[PDB]
């Protein structure tokens, strides 16, 4: 028999932690409405009263209001939703003291969850901003149009970066195979001033185009080996785990 | 819980007047954070384009597109724009009309514009 | 007998290193 | 229990800061009106009474109205809405004194946010006008149809300005690429008398056209590096934040 | 056992206004678990393609598909993509249009993407 | 104010023999933010239609 525990401002607000194998004691005092609040998005199925007429019931979504309406209101409520089955022991109090106005069901499992992913997200963001333990290549040569010339180009072994000054237009970046044909690669833009365009590969030969001006970039320190990406992310500090289960 | 004549029809109708309604001037909400019709987005095309089958396009902006007041950067350079066409061509036509459904920014701003695509100098298609 | 023009193929003579200076975000 | 404080102006108007974990001690009297104001845009879900008949309930949106309509009307009101829940201990005062007319709760977060935004706007609407510490170029050549020629042209590193006299038409200004192709550049008219046209770029060669007379502008000190746009605005003193959050 | 006026029609009609609805900027929910429109999935074809009869295709990716934030692998290289095509060609055409149905990461991720197949350079069909 | 911007559309193309195109205009934006949506046909340098 779980006893609701009151808040430290008033005794009329009480909290109770759920239990599948225990019923809830509610001492209903005369003349008050009691608010029972379900889980967010709890789907209502059915109730059951020890006396339909000793108590007045009204529901909206996950909200319940109960009120004494007959003498000697001492019965039980078994309200069942999709997820569980609440059990309330409705005992009417005689001296109309010690009312409850809302009852709360904190679920320790759900609170434990909510705490977890917040800490996890903080850790993930911290790990990403750590960005330590990498090598950087700068053996890059360029040929052709220099008016689309990036100011710096490099690679961290997984991504290739180009940097353009403030006054130039950001061109399109193209991937060259060994044969000489071009093709598409996904690109993303990063930086304080969006002046770095990053592509998702390291390749010996890059081609840059803008209208009818074409520029070629040679990666002259190509690493066929590269660093394998076991962690499943852009940084070796974070894994990628399967939530979906099944 | 809860308590509760008209003859000469030809010159008649050619004299039928044509009335154009009035107009009133409005004002814009906040110029620092709006982009008005007719403002120029200058993106460089990524995908090569062939009109034999209906497909989609893709282009990246090349300039910070400032606000109508010219004070706030509302679309960062390198933003990414998706657009499509259809229907192919008809004889003699040497241009195709392409429509850009959605832009997407580096920082995650997504605003849904439906604007025509133009050549380097604004001509249709 | 006539097909799509190939895009401009850049000249392969002016081959220079791209990084005149060390890039900044490397913290270098 | 949360007992409100009377206004220094009048005792009939009382304020108390909303706290979900407490009840509101409301002392109604006979023959007076009570006004309850919700937070703006609060969608009413349901309410409940310790007595459906002791009081009378009137709602127009977020305005709630409760009057006694029977003697010994000491019950509780639980109005739950989308945003929160309210608990009033309706205790009737028999001496026809200490009457209350309105209760409006304090939502500290909302008012707190609203206080700061005005400060931000006021500061911004002066930071823009500050506008100090920029380098002005003045090396500009012109050639072509000289009748259209602006009287003064210069650039700040981010925007290029053209000033036309009061007696001249405002022509169309075009951006030139390397090969000589002409392309559009967004433009904005500024200045006291709209005699200055500003373009959103800096470039070596500008082409000015009007009707069928065209003038060419060459920049003689074009800087590839420029000044980076790390603030995201026209100013180095105003930042742009992603308030959209999500 | 159990219980229970209108005149000048042509000059008027050609002067009817075209009023275009405004648009508002939303925002993406999570930029790490989301692939924006227009991102390039660059797979390699498995089966030889003949358009004489309508059938199905199959291709496998060749690069890890990173999230738009560029921080998460969302589709492991070697993921399997099924697609199909139908109807054949009309005279003079030189490309057939294929729709991709589904992608499967070896780790059991299945997502239904419907997007148009493209050539090596993103050209439609 | 001079230097304001005006946006407008056209459609339909031409037919044989015609030598001008009928372009309508829709909105005008002042520098200081005044918008009024005049709907008036556009004219060549000497007012001829289209």
């Amino acid at each position: 028999l779980d006893v609701p525990s009151s808040s430290r401002y008033d005794h009329r607000i009480r909290y109770v932690t759920y239990n599948p194998a225990d019923v809830v004691q509610v001492d209903t005092v005369l003349g008050v409405a009691t608010h029972i609040m379900l889980e967010e998005g709890e789907q209502y199925l059915t109730h059951a009263f020890g006396d339909s007429e000793a108590y007045a019931f009204a529901r909206k979504g996950r909200h319940i209001f109960i009120k004494p309406q007959a003498e000697l209101a001492n019965t039980n409520l078994i309200v069942v939703t999709d997820r569980r089955s609440y059990k309330f022991r409705l005992q009417m109090r005689n001296d109309r003291n010690g009312a409850m106005y809302e009852l709360a069901f904190r679920y320790p499992d759900t609170q434990a969850r909510q705490t977890r992913e917040a800490n996890a997200r903080a850790a993930v963001e911290a790990a990403f901003e750590q960005r330590v333990g990498a090598y950087y290549n700068l053996k890059y040569m360029m040929s052709g149009d220099k008016d689309i010339a990036p100011v710096n180009a490099w690679d961290d072994g997984r991504f290739t970066y180009f940097k353009f000054s403030a006054n130039a237009d950001l061109p399109s970046i193209y991937f060259v195979d060994a044969e000489g044909n071009e093709s598409l690669v996904p690109r993303t833009t990063v930086g304080s001033s969006n002046n770095i365009i990053a592509v998702h590969k390291v390749n010996p030969k890059w081609m840059i185009r803008l209208g009818n001006r074409a520029l070629a970039i040679f990666n002259e320190a190509y690493d066929p080996n590269g660093v394998p990406n076991d962690t499943g992310t852009a940084s070796p500090a974070v894994r990628r785990v399967n939530k979906g289960g099944n | 819980l809860t308590a509760g004549g008209g003859g000469g029809g030809e010159l008649a109708e050619k004299l039928q007047p044509m009335r154009l309604s009035g107009s009133s001037a409005g004002r814009l909400g906040n110029r620092d954070m709006l982009i008005t019709q007719g403002t120029q987005l200058d993106c460089v095309l990524e995908t090569r384009l062939v009109t034999t089958q209906p497909g989609m396009t893709t282009c990246h902006l090349t300039r910070d597109v400032y606000s109508t007041s010219g004070r706030v950067v509302l679309l960062d350079r390198g933003s990414k724009v998706v657009g499509f066409y259809q229907g192919g061509l008809r004889q003699g036509q040497a241009r195709i009309f392409v429509q850009w459904s959605r832009i997407e920014t580096p920082s995650g701003v997504v605003i849904n514009l439906d604007s025509p695509g133009t050549g380097p100098l604004g001509e249709a298609g | 007998c006539a097909s799509a023009p190939k895009p401009k193929q850049p000249s392969d003579f002016n081959r220079e290193p791209v990084n005149k200076t060390v890039p900044v975000e490397i913290q270098r």
